[PDB]
């Protein structure tokens, strides 16, 4: 909350936890087309503190303050030997990450019918 | 005791019925109705591709209760992703509900 | 939904293991001892190698695809594992149990 | 409920049991004035299947579905030789039936 106040920039991350072994591919989609590794950063896969063998990473990418108020919806996705289907993905926008507004409007019609 | 007259599972409502035992009176009797809508307050337009809007309106016809907001546990609902890695593109297909389907 | 309350009879020495079904499709299968002051249900032992704090090295997971039946077993009791253990299926812990039931102290 | 879905018309139907002698005559009338008799159908009586010697009719008004929808009477008289007054009546409304009292269970946790 504090980051999108400054309006300079907006950091997203995607961790990736309990994957083993090392050697994982990330990368993220903005409105369904890739972008350059020129924005984001990802780690080097690290060891868990209570796991035995497992690991994590991290994934920041930086966007400017306006491109993610609007909408702009931005995908992380990854793709690790054991994933069943090899390739899985995550999303997030202004409207789903930590919101400030439930704004609902839920009809219900015909409660008797047939 | 309770009938189960829907068990909807594509928009999650769960109308069911029955009739509740009053006491040896005259035939005064009352009718339920249970219905049970879940909000997923959380899913998008097209239930299929996170890409859209996430969700304003929710519509629950009764009679059109015997495109949707949740997602069934036993199907499954993916897509194509395109990652590249360098200059190739091989459009591959991601899952967007890992756990209720396996290759 | 499956409630098999059984009265297992438990001790220190005592050791309970609880029978589960299993979907076999390699999922996250899980035992949760539900919280009544809580209201939420707080996983004992799941399909990774986490384990509960106070159960830290006295829990066993047994898993048979050959029979149809999910085990966990609890090698030592110390007479507080009186709850609403539930397993289950899926990421979700709470709302994903399959069957739930109590086991208990003493007899 | 199921007729008044389809949106096209309702069938209201007056039912006349239990009365004897014959020849029991019925007429439909609306805020005072009657209905014409191209509105509504009257069958002849016909003995009851159980009780020995007496009868029943019947009377289907069909108006068109939406003129149901706003209030609307459409009381069926009766006038048959052994009434306490020579005539009896019958209304039903939209609003006929009970209180059916809604009991919402809002969640929002
Ligand atoms: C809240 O939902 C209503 C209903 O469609 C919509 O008109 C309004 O623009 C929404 N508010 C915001 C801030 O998007
Ligand atoms: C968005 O919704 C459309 C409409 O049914 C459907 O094709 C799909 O669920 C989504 N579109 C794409 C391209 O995935
Ligand atoms: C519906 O009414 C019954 C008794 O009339 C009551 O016990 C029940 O709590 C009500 N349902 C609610 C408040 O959701």
């Amino acid at each position: 909350r504090e980051q999108l106040n400054l309006r300079e920039s907006a950091t997203i991350t995607c961790l990736v936890t309990g994957f083993s072994p090392a050697d994982v591919f990330v990368q993220w989609m903005q409105r369904g087309q890739p972008l350059s590794p020129e924005k984001y950063v990802t780690s080097a896969p690290m060891p868990e503190p209570q796991a035995p063998g497992r690991y994590f990473a991290h994934s920041i990418l930086t966007v400017s303050e306006e491109e993610w108020n609007t909408g702009e919806t931005y995908t992380c996705v990854v793709a690790h030997e054991a994933l069943p289907n090899r390739v899985t993905e995550r999303t997030v926008d202004k409207s789903t990450g930590k919101p400030t507004l439930y704004n609902v409007s839920l009809v219900m019609s015909d409660t008797a019918g047939t | 005791e309770r009938i189960v007259l829907v068990d909807n599972k594509c928009k999650c409502a769960r109308i069911t019925s029955r009739i509740i035992r009053s006491s040896e009176d005259p035939n005064e009797d009352i009718v339920e109705r249970n219905i049970r809508i879940i909000v997923p307050l959380n899913n998008r337009e097209n239930i299929s591709d996170p890409t859209s809007p996430l969700r304003t309106r929710f519509v629950y016809h009764l009679s059109d209760l015997c495109t949707c907001y949740t997602y069934d546990r036993n199907k499954c609902y993916t897509a194509v992703v395109p990652l590249v890695y360098g200059g190739e593109t091989k459009m591959v297909e991601t899952a967007l509900t890992p756990d209720a389907c396996y290759p | 939904r499956i409630l098999p309350e059984v009265k297992v009879e438990g001790e220190l020495g005592g050791s309970v293991t609880i029978k589960c079904p299993l979907p076999e499709m390699h999922v996250r299968i899980y035992l949760c001892r539900e919280m009544a002051g809580s209201g939420t249900c707080g996983t004992v032992v799941s399909t990774t190698n986490f384990i509960k704090a106070e159960y830290k090295g006295r829990v066993t997971l047994k898993q048979y695809p050959r029979k149809n039946l999910f085990l966990v077993e609890v090698t030592q009791l110390t007479e507080s594992d009186s709850g609403v253990y539930a397993c289950g299926a899926g990421m979700n812990t709470d709302r994903g149990k399959t069957q739930k039931v109590t086991l208990n102290v003493h007899s």
